[PDB]
């Protein structure tokens, strides 16, 4: 407790210097050849990078920004650059640089070359309960880091965790990431991982990471969310619901934890308690977990990549520039 | 079973967030 404490004020004071003055145009795309495209997001391409200079290879993320104003995200574009340059932490994916061009906006980020942690979930199917707890592990200090700061990260789910050379995770994409005290209205994440506040438009706040992580270990141990249908409005009358179905080889460790994460009663919940993190931290299924080890990363972890490519295909598109500026005045803090 | 139900279902790619 004594020094944790003294860990994330140090780390609130380097969040707020750069919260408070963001980096702002720190590289060109004429700096960056690209190798492949390694995704596609709602508003563009994700696209692995070699810095022509240094040699350093990074993922960048391309937004157009007609997409984002079309979609009403300008604001969480906003969010998501400003706070991701301002964080700083050994499982959330580095923005290294950013720019924009008369047409997309970039952002160049730290490469995880072990991919998408929802490729290799899909792929074997189910983790045990092991590999699932080395995993939730890292989520659990990364959300203990990011809600000191106040910032809600809203968008937990396999697709966003990538796989380093380690074998540890990276959270990748702060698309829904918004810093705020108190409580926030925005419909916004997955069907599958919302919690039911969120359904319920009644405001929320950090509580609802707590319930998407209750959501996400169910589905690395199950192989299934808890929640799941061929729409959304079913999917949320079954969050709403409050009724969770588990596997018969769930541990009884995992049940309970699960029980108290995926917990509608806010004053129930896991990790909005008075208690906070150390509720989960302590819970019996973490108890072959050493906290400081993971924080480390010396503890072996459950698969390492091999560089050279079983990541999926996309077409290679031409970056498209237009000779006008587009919504210059959306974007001007970006 | 319920994994088989999962499978056949629509939603066991990426799965896009809504924004709104
Ligand atoms: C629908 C795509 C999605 O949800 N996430 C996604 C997909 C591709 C790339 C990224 N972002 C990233 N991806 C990597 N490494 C990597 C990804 C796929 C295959 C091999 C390596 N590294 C950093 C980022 Cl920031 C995010």
């Amino acid at each position: 407790q004594e020094s944790v404490k003294e860990f994330l004020a140090k780390a609130k004071e380097d969040f707020l210097k750069k919260w408070e003055s963001p980096a702002q145009n720190t590289a060109h795309l004429d700096q960056f050849e690209r190798i492949r495209t390694l995704g596609t997001g709602s508003f563009g391409r994700v696209m692995l990078v070699k810095h022509k200079e240094t040699g350093n290879h990074y993922a960048m993320k391309i937004l157009d920004k007609q997409k984002v104003v079309k979609l009403k995200q300008i604001e969480h574009t906003l969010n998501e650059k400003r706070i991701q340059q301002a964080v700083n932490f050994p499982f959330l994916v580095k923005l290294e640089f950013s720019f924009k061009d008369n047409s997309n906006l970039y952002m160049v980020l730290e490469y995880a070359p072990g991919g998408e942690m929802f490729s290799h979930l899909r792929r074997i199917g189910r983790f045990s309960e092991p590999h699932a707890r080395f995993y939730a592990a890292q989520i659990v200090l990364t959300f203990e880091y990011l809600h000191s700061l106040d910032l809600i990260y809203r968008d937990l789910k396999p697709e966003n965790l990538l796989i380093d050379q380690q074998g540890y995770i990276k959270v990748a994409d702060f698309g829904f990431a918004k810093r705020v005290k108190g409580r926030t209205w925005t419909l916004c994440g997955t069907p599958e991982y919302l919690a039911p506040e969120i359904i319920l438009s009644k405001g929320y706040n950090k509580a609802v990471d707590w319930w998407a992580l209750g959501v996400l270990i169910y589905e690395m141990a199950a192989g299934y969310p808890p929640f799941f249908a061929d729409q959304p409005i079913q999917i949320y009358e079954k969050i709403v619901s409050g009724k969770v179905r588990f596997p018969s080889h769930f541990s009884s460790d995992l049940k309970d934890l699960l029980r108290n994460l995926l917990q509608v009663d806010l004053t129930k919940r896991f990790g909005n308690l008075k208690n906070g993190v150390n509720d989960i931290k302590n819970h019996k299924w973490f108890a072959t977990t050493d906290w400081i080890a993971i924080y480390q990363r010396k503890v072996e972890a459950p698969f390492i990549p091999k560089f050279k490519s079983n990541f999926d295909d996309y077409e290679e598109e031409e970056i498209r520039v237009s000779i006008n500026e587009k919504c210059g005045k959306e974007f001007s803090e970006f | 079973t319920t994994y088989a139900d999962f499978i056949a279902s629509g939603r066991t790619g990426r799965r896009n967030a809504i924004h709104d």
